[PDB]
């Protein structure tokens, strides 16, 4: 967030060897450049990206959020796509821990 | 509560902003927030009624969101959403209805509802934006702790009072002396009347007063003074005070002198006016104080001195009078006023269904008996229920 | 139609948000949907007038388009940008002024000049924004039907009516009973007089009525009820039923004993109020119905007793009275009322440029010849033109 | 001065658009334009007050800027937020007061303060945004020159005035002819009286007519005229002109013949209407007359004719009238009304704050004083002065 | 604000836990909050004072910090430390003094002073801690809008008041029936007297009433409640009511009979007592109802029968009497008692500088005045004022 | 029954000590005995009131601990904490009151609720602390 963008960023731009960049430079410009908005081109897709986030990562085939422990011999459900297994799209009624 | 606020600033700007054609970029930062609702919705259940003629109807959550692909709108994105807000407008109804109507005696001014209850959850608050809505802008800085203030027009501070007092009478009632009076909503009238026309009275002069203290302070008040009572300016026969007998009132008018209007606050003078009728400022009261006097005329035309003989029978009854009617006003209470729908719509809503009388508020949300008693639960309940009021209005007319 | 609208916020949230300075962050949502615009005219010739003293000025289009080149707006940016703006001012005046005058009987609720018609063609719905405007809200709600609604501070419900009706009479009209109104706007004050003071009637009590039809249903209306009719409060001499001569009128006034105000929809009883003075809520009816008696005094000063003999000549006359005012009020239909200027719009610029009587609306816009007769085509013509005038003063008033 | 504006809009658009939990993308065009502002200020010192009892506070600015990192906020963003506002809040209160006392001659109309005149800097107007607030609206398009306009609910045009005028009068005062008037506010009563019920005059009727001139021209006025003038319908004693004595008037009233009320601009006629009661649209107007007629019955019933003999004394005197208000209506010029609290404002922060009377307000801002001589600076100042308080009430109210 | 408060729980737990001897880690949590503060302050420049009799001191800072290494504590360096506390304390004092002085109507909650609206800054809020100091608790909940709380013994919820009122009264003042009374402070006493001991009343049983109403509502009180009313049980010469003469009461005590006292809420009993004398508990009430009777005794030895005749004159007035003493209680609002010293301070610190009379507490803090008229401007004033009279007396009494 | 004391001086000399400012160490010796108790809670579950006008809530527990985000505590913090002590706040009344009403002759000295008679169970004596009330 720190330097690695910037370093990009100025190589680009040929012009400058970075390096001898004060390392008060390098850092103050992230402190302008994260103040402005941005070209409705880049931000217009993000916002796409974030809405659909979500959708795409539980579509996945090899892996999942999280399971539960209920000690408590449970009934396992009855799905046609994967037959009788023990899936529950609902994670309500115990703690949760990031 | 501010969640509630929300919920419809975002149909109103939203059934609004969309329509057939419009350029993208005008929604872009508005499609967004629709969004994010949507989502954080989506699962959980709602109950909403339960008491007199208001159906328990239940709702449930499972929505598409919204393609924010295209350039410029077409019809069919337009149908493909109204059919996803007109069950949000047909919730929310539902949902202003329920908490419009239970009340509380203790914490009468947080939520109760089993629908809101819920909302002022933290996962709920990922809402809140455009709090412009006078109303809303006013109940934030409330909780916040600061000076609120609304606006209004012949606000309505009086409660209903017509009534008299005899400073000087007698069982035949035919020489009297006092001031009656009506005293409603933003108007006071007032008339002092001394059936001998202060024939024996020192300077022949008759001195009166009327004083009315508000519920609550009006600040920045532009109210219009003039002389005379018209509603006392006619005969009539009125009860007495016992109500055994009826009194005659014959008035004949002169105007009245020494003319003093004091607003005051908490018993200092704020304003005074000296005879000055039309347009006057009144900045900062809880009570006003009408002074004025009779004074028997000192030259009278034969026809005049008729009216007033030296001895009874006194058959033409000397009249003066004062009309104040306060135009606009701030309060930092909500009040009912000669503009605002408030009143009027949890009043309409709650008598549409048949709500009971609860243990706050007076049968039919009476008016009158409201401002007469108005306890700080009353005011707490009152200031919820016009905010709910208002927010429903942003939609539902 | 709601094309002429977005015309509009685009000027005003655009004269507005535009000014010597501001980032241009402000307005890049805007900007765009301005350029949209620009184009989609550009090359197409408009004609306007042709009708009484209305110029026929003609437009063309050839102009350019706004740079998105810069951060902050420096001064020539505004300039060159006012300039434009300024024809499209001088514009619209034209255009809405042109519509705002052509009536149908047949199509009344729809557009009608060259103008227009050309305006709701299809190449043109490019634009529509930012509907938020009271007036276009329920404009919108009214194609696809639904519970539109509007709001007004003291409505104007009531055609004049001022009248009386004898139910007691005989040529000398010296012992009447009846009652006497005046309808007018959101106020009724209506009296009942009986000049025998019901000495032989039933009861010592008689009744009196009035009952008044609205044309449009109220709904949520905040109304204020106060005993008495000072317009009937005082002599008069007043002309007879047939206008062959004229009676006297000498009122002397009691309370008005067991008043009952009913608010009907449909013949049904939606809010009944006895007695009660003060701030009512009417929440829907197209009728209100005023019961009220006189009641002869049980018990009598001299004074008083003196005033009502057992046998003519009856020559105080006993009268009992009402008023009633609806300080606001919702309505589906547009209405004029005593803070939107709306009518007053559509009247001056008729008014102004001589605009012929038409086949829809009364001679000079009449408002009580209007409401007295409101018929469906006079309502779609009003509200048609009611919305361009509320267009028309987002920038000139 | 555009300048004052936008240091609003700014807050409430921003006290109310920022609450915990929001999605950033609601306030990205606004973050922006905000933390503009913070940059052209700290550094630059300031001082307000001074005149009168107002504290002289100085005002110092550093304060860091935002952020555009969390995509969703976080309560302990608002917080960190809220604080700098509140000092930006009680900051402005300071500024408009002190500027809202100051008046100049020469050219009051400009700005005054040593606050105010430093903002009209150029270095400044990097900052100006949204100025869709009605009277900023209007302030620009006066700076240019156009069609200015604001909106009125019963304006308050007619400098309180209550008086007669006897045109058959003796010292006796026992056969008067005159009018006898109340103009004040939006309303006129007038009435008519003629002791000899036109006994000797030419077809038996009298006229009379009352002339009003408005120190403002009105447009698109929505008037209610109703015929008598219930004001002037009771006994009363009154004061001689020349104060020596005082007379009796003992009104019976009769319908108003031949009215005619006539809307004049520079003495040419733009409105007329005869005998209609009512609701009637005035559309530009400098003048109001109204003509109206006492016509002798030619038939009356024994009970009339007794009031009128042939010969005095003349013991009921025969009166008509028109009542008149005007229940909106537009104007060039500001003007105080039943619905804005500028008047009150700007008089009560001077009455709290005892500022001493200036060169250009009479004593206590007093309205009838005010529009009786409204001159081109006092209103400038009333203008300039009217803003500032409608700045003012979009953050404190 | 409560920011202040840190300054000083900082200083105490400070000017107590560091002495010659004790080990650092019992203060190692201690030491580093301290440091911290010095930090924050070093650089930044204050003023208070400025107002009547009260110095003008302005103040700078640049201090070293603590040696956070010695394990023990050595007399050099405490000295080298309370030579850097005593700047601190006589500092804190005159900032205290200074917001404890200023009022202000609109905004009387929020700070007012030159040195306090720069310390609810932002970058001071580094410094908060340790808040058990009742008053603190209190004042947060209350900024969070909850149910806060005090402690209060023989609290001060009644203004002064001592007065009569005569049911039954003569010119010659010989046969008075009536009650007299005193309320002050948490106490009230009232006596009911029957010069005819109910000779010719009903069941020879006169009944009596007092009613208070207090300003604020009391929660949890432990009240003494005993027969009888010393204060009025001694012969007195008295005022009239008129002020005109004299009347002589000579009182002879009776118990009073049917004793019932009510504890009233909003018009509800909350709790009733009927003739139970001692320590009684009225959980929640705003209004106290005393209801007694002097019943004539049936059976009397010769002695009392004496007392008592059939007929006039009535040379022994009997009397009954009620004395009921509030120990304790909570309210939600600040009051004056009979332990804290909290209006005390004030009123001393106020009449020590000569600070004028301000706009919103009565001249001299008048506890009667302020508690007669207890404004929402008043109670928050007294809060603000009282809580920091409590921040200086941790450091200062 | 000592258990209960410290819930309060826990919660006062929390709703006190945490605020919008203060440095963590002059809270570190506090945090950690806070935390303690949450965990000893949740899951076990609790009945209150059953006896004339007097509701019965019933309280289950799920709450996670307490951060520490380094010099001085950012707003955000408190919040997301108040919220966490209002439960508990609500919680305690309702169990004082519960026990503040129930009486008995022979043993009618110890604890008689079926809140409290759970509290004086061992597992949960791992919380008493600053005993100076
Ligand atoms: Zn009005």
């Amino acid at each position: 967030k720190m330097k690695a963008i910037v370093e990009d960023f100025l190589k680009r731009l040929h012009i400058f060897d970075v390096a001898r960049v004060p390392d008060d430079q390098m850092y103050r410009l992230r402190d302008r450049l994260r103040l402005l908005p941005v070209e409705v081109r880049r931000l217009d897709i993000f916002n796409l990206i974030l809405m659909n986030m979500d959708q795409i990562e539980r579509a996945s085939d090899k892996i999942a959020q999280g399971v539960i422990i209920a000690y408590r011999d449970m009934q396992l459900e009855r799905d046609e796509m994967y037959g009788y297994v023990n899936i529950a799209r609902n994670l309500d009624g115990f703690q949760q821990i990031n | 509560m501010d969640v509630l606020y929300s919920l419809s600033k975002t149909l109103k700007d939203a059934r609004d902003k969309i329509v057939e054609g419009t350029l993208y970029s005008n929604v872009s930062d508005l499609i967004q927030q629709f969004n994010q609702m949507i989502i954080t919705m989506n699962g959980n259940e709602f109950q909403t009624g339960g008491i007199g003629n208001l159906p328990i109807r239940n709702w449930n959550f499972d929505f598409g969101l919204l393609g924010t692909t295209l350039l410029n709108l077409d019809a069919n994105y337009v149908e493909t959403a109204r059919n996803t807000i007109d069950y949000f407008v047909d919730f929310v109804d539902n949902v202003c209805m329920d908490e419009m109507v239970r009340e509380s005696q203790r914490n009468g001014i947080a939520p109760q509802s089993d629908s809101l209850r819920k909302l002022s959850g933290l996962k709920f608050k990922r809402i809140n934006f455009d709090n412009s809505s006078e109303y809303i802008e006013n109940w934030n800085l409330q909780n916040r702790r600061q000076r609120t203030g609304f606006t209004f027009h012949k606000p309505n501070i009086f409660p209903y009072s017509a009534s008299f007092t005899l400073n000087r009478s007698q069982p035949a009632h035919d020489n009297l002396m006092g001031t009656m009076w009506l005293n409603a909503g933003s108007e006071i009238q007032v008339a002092g009347f001394d059936y001998s026309c202060a024939i024996n009275a020192p300077a022949n002069t008759q001195q009166f007063e009327h004083i009315v203290q508000l519920r609550r302070v009006l600040t920045t008040a532009t109210i219009t003074l003039l002389p005379d009572a018209e509603r006392f300016s006619f005969p009539r026969v009125i009860n007495s005070a016992d109500g055994a007998t009826t009194w005659y009132f014959n008035p004949v008018i002169l105007r009245p002198n020494n003319v003093e209007v004091e607003f005051l606050l908490n018993g200092q003078i704020i304003n005074t006016y000296q005879a000055r009728f039309g347009t006057i400022i009144a900045r900062n009261f809880d009570t006003i104080r009408l002074s004025f006097q009779l004074m028997r005329p000192p030259n009278m035309t034969p026809a005049v001195a008729a009216l007033f003989p030296n001895a009874q029978p006194f058959e033409h009854h000397a009249t003066v009078g004062l009309t104040l009617r306060i135009e606009s006003a701030v309060c930092e209470s909500v009040l009912a006023d000669a503009s605002e729908t408030m009143l009027a719509n949890v009043t309409s809503v709650r008598q549409e269904y048949a709500i009971p009388v609860g243990p706050v508020f007076p049968p039919g949300m009476n008016w009158t008996d409201l401002i007469t008693n108005y306890s700080p639960s009353r005011e707490d309940n009152l200031q919820r229920v016009f905010t709910v009021a208002s927010i429903r209005s942003m939609l539902v007319k």
